[PDB]
């Protein structure tokens, strides 16, 4: 039927499916539209937290976070004393892409050697 | 790829041939440029280049007047692998090299002559947004746009339009992608014929432009004929199958006064 009459009908590789006496068009992910000619924004949900900036690909989002800040969804604040840096006994304060060592007496540097 | 960013390098000067470090090119600056593409941050640069980054080949030596290249590549490329955002941060490095021009980044003596750093909000369109920017030392002056991939419409490029002249659509391309119906076609995809004018829109069709078929029980130019019962001898019809006598007769098929 309507599939077999030449070229296709779904522009972004999308599959050709009959319907009786018409057709109807499988759009592939990121893709929407009678006949899938429009990108699809991903980034409508505004997925992404703490003043992150939302990249709208094809077919899946992507985020930037600010500094500091990390995951999918920019969701998680680094803990930047992860690493336990601080070495000697030294005290780990953690803030935002920055971490400040506490600095028992006599050690001294960043951290604390 | 559904948006792509454009760069075009126009005019450099650089008398003296000073690098950074205060020092004079030997023999001269043999100028490549670095340009690095991000998201807007207005927070001090940090990260990558997140749109994508280019090297360009030796153009000029100290001050010179840049040429567009339909075959290097001026106005320079980034295809882009998401949509637009509409804020940008922009880095242009001016650098020398005592390599080969093929590849000047590929070379241990390369030395930073003048770099410059802009960012703020731009819109899709083909309209160029020259910048200047002076310095004691040097000047640069360029000018950049953002459009969208060839058959690719909108403000955001997210539509796509290829013209059709066949059975799924004859239609020409908006700016907004949106399909422009031809002549004598209409719908949303332009693939519904327009019959013959005056066609009976309940009883007639069609199959090609200018056109006019009959439904069944209908004749005639614009089909708005009606035919009358088979075996009607002496009546009339509105509707199909319908025998309505004339002055003087009767019965069903009108034959008997
Ligand atoms: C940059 O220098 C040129 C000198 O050729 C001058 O014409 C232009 O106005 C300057 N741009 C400024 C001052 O913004
Ligand atoms: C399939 O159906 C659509 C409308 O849904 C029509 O435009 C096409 O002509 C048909 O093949
Ligand atoms: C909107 O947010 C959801 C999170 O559930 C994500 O899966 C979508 O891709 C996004 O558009
Ligand atoms: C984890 O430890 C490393 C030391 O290698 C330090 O650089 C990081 O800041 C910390 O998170
Ligand atoms: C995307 O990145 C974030 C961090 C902010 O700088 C935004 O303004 C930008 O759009
Ligand atoms: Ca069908
Ligand atoms: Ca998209
Ligand atoms: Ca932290």
């Amino acid at each position: 039927d309507e599939c077999a009459l030449g070229a296709n009908p779904c522009e972004h590789a999308g599959k050709c499916l009959n319907t009786l006496g018409s057709f109807e068009c499988q759009c592939l992910q990121g893709y929407t539209g009678p006949r899938c000619e429009i990108d699809v924004n991903e980034c409508i949900s505004n997925p992404c937290q703490n003043d992150a900036t939302c990249l709208d690909q094809i077919g899946e989002f992507q985020c930037i976070c600010m500094p500091g800040y990390e995951g999918v969804y920019c969701e998680i604040n680094t803990d930047e004393c992860a690493s336990s840096p601080c070495l000697h006994n030294g005290r780990c304060v953690d803030k935002i892409n920055e971490f400040l060592c506490q600095c028992p007496k006599g050690f001294s540097g960043h951290l604390c050697q | 790829s559904s948006s792509i960013f454009q760069l075009r390098l126009q005019e450099f000067a650089n008398e003296r041939g000073m690098l950074a470090n205060g020092r004079p090119c030997e023999p001269g600056c043999r100028t490549f440029f670095r340009i690095c593409l991000k998201h807007y941050q207005a927070t001090f640069s940090e990260g990558p280049c997140t749109f994508g980054n280019v090297s360009t080949p030796v153009l000029g030596t100290n001050s010179f007047v840049i040429r567009d290249k339909n075959s290097g590549r001026n106005p320079l490329q980034l295809p882009l692998n998401f949509t637009w955002p509409g804020t940008f941060s922009l880095n242009i490095q001016a650098w020398h090299t005592p390599g080969d021009d093929l590849r000047p980044e590929t070379s241990p003596g390369n030395s930073l002559i003048s770099q410059i750093i802009i960012q703020g909000s731009l819109a899709v369109g083909k309209n160029w947004k020259s910048d200047e920017q002076n310095n004691t030392l040097t000047r640069l002056r360029y000018s950049y746009r953002v459009v969208c991939s060839d058959n690719y419409y909108g403000d955001s490029c997210s539509r796509l339009c290829k013209k059709r002249d066949d059975h799924f659509g004859h239609y020409e391309c908006q700016p907004d992608g949106s399909p422009s119906c031809l002549p004598g076609w209409t719908g949303k995809y332009c693939d519904q014929p327009i019959c013959l004018s005056g066609c009976h829109e309940q009883n007639g069709y069609c199959s090609k432009p200018d056109e006019c078929n009959c439904r069944p029980g209908w004749q005639g130019p614009l089909c708005n004929e009606c035919i009358p019962h088979k075996g009607c001898r002496h009546g009339t019809c509105t509707i199909p199958w319908q025998c309505a006598c004339d002055e003087g007769w009767g019965g069903l098929f009108c034959d008997q006064a």
